[PDB]
């Protein structure tokens, strides 16, 4: 039979970076209720850069989801230990897309969630990131393959402006595959 | 008992920090070896070129910040780890 | 409190310059680590070969220009960064 | 004001030679950094092993020929470049 | 008989530990060479620059913890292995 699968809001094909992040073992999916959103445009391997953000999140008490280029090594390990220890309910996922296009999706998620992307080019580093820098969303669901952000707490006007900008780029686009990607 | 010679000092290394300032648990390379340790034993003192002996400024039982390197040696006494290092390797002493 | 030993000095590094002379903001490698810092603690003094102790020419609370290198060690006191380095590593003292 | 410590000397480097003897303009690697500079500040003097202090033979305001190397450090005072180097790095003093 | 010269010391190395604390047998690289040994012979003493001779702080027949390195030499006396090393290589002396 022909089936129809409709996914609303934002959902990108990037699963959790560790199976230990799963909050709900019976479904195998991390479920974060009203979590902070940390959008990093650089690969993360140590915890020193991300430490103050973790302290601020733990003080707030809300969960955290880190959309990053890549989390691995010591930083992933300590995030895992902190997840089980209950100090911070934190999940880490890879940033969707590739070079010159991954940044676009990161900015889209930042606009949707009302956050800011951390990168070397923009100017600020992960050490100086604060709670206001982090994005906000009502719900976050991570599975083995896809991550969904439900009801991101972002300004509607900014979302519409970014959508209009992407539409303008689509009008400027001259490739079917590219225009489908921005669609 | 272990008695260090000349300016050497026997120091028990402090435990590795397993938590951050706000409660973040550090694991692996994040929880590096501590550079501070309490002094377990003090030698007689460094011998100068004139033959005199000058007592070390480090006392027994104080917390000192030292520098790890080739001059620091590891030893096992009462199946616990201690470090033997010269008084020059100790940068400072923690007070209060 | 931290008391440095012999000629070692505890210095808090000054903040990195985030702006140029005319208002240009420097980021990344442009805003390098400052080589100047205020002196937080002064040791008793360098011990000479005759056994005497000569007080260091650096006082507590003055801005000094020093040289970063292997002889300078990094430490964390009151979860703030400080540097322990010998008095020879300090090139000069900033006056007025 | 900057006061160098011990035998260190603060020297402002002379301008690079932009012309040859007969008027040929040198550019790039041809106009190398000058090894001569006027002395801006003189330290108290080198400390000997006996505890005494010997004043440096370099005075304030004389042109000295020095050697660039690892012992020479670069600093910025009144947004102008100066060099801090030991008195041993100074080969000679230009007179008249 | 072997008489070491100046500050050199003849020490017989202790046997390698073939068992752990609770009875686990260590073999190969697990049972490393012991850094402790009893002193077999003590030299006259280190000669200072003034011509005097200062007796070594190590006595004959005490257990000392030393450091293996280039300064330690291996020798065979009464077809048994001994080590000749300077008194500076000995970190400490085991008491009781």
């Amino acid at each position: 039979q022909d089936e129809l699968d409709v996914v609303e809001g934002m959902q990108f094909d990037r699963g959790y970076l560790s199976p230990y992040f799963i909050n709900k073992p019976e479904t195998g999916a991390v479920e974060l209720e009203s979590p902070f959103i940390l959008l990093a445009d650089k690969k993360i391997s140590n915890i020193r850069e991300m430490l103050p953000v973790l302290e601020a999140v733990a003080k707030a008490g809300k969960p955290l989801l880190i959309i990053a280029e890549d989390v691995e090594g010591e930083a992933l390990a300590t995030l895992v230990v902190n997840t089980m220890r209950g100090i911070v309910k934190v999940a880490a996922v890879k940033a969707p897309g590739f070079g010159d296009r991954r940044k676009a999706m990161l900015q889209d998620i930042a606009t949707l969630t009302g956050g800011t992307v951390i990168s070397e080019e923009i100017g600020m580093e992960l050490e100086k990131a604060t709670l206001e820098d982090l994005g906000q969303a009502k719900r976050v669901v991570i599975n083995k393959d896809t991550t969904t952000i439900i009801d991101g707490v972002g300004e509607e006007a900014a979302i519409q402006g970014r959508v209009a900008q992407i539409r303008q780029q689509i009008e400027e686009a001259t490739s079917d595959y590219d225009r489908e990607k921005l669609q | 008992n272990i008695r260090p010679l000349h300016d050497r000092v026997i120091v028990k290394r402090k435990e590795v920090e397993t938590k951050s300032a706000g409660g973040i648990v550090l694991t692996g390379s994040a929880a590096a070896k501590s550079t501070r340790g309490e002094v377990l034993a003090v030698g007689n003192g460094r011998i100068l070129e004139n033959g005199e002996v000058k007592p070390l400024d480090v006392k027994v039982g104080d917390i000192v910040i030292f520098n790890d390197g080739y001059g620091v040696k590891s030893e096992k006494i009462d199946n616990e780890e201690v470090l033997i290092m010269s008084e020059s390797d100790i940068l400072a002493i923690v007070e209060a």
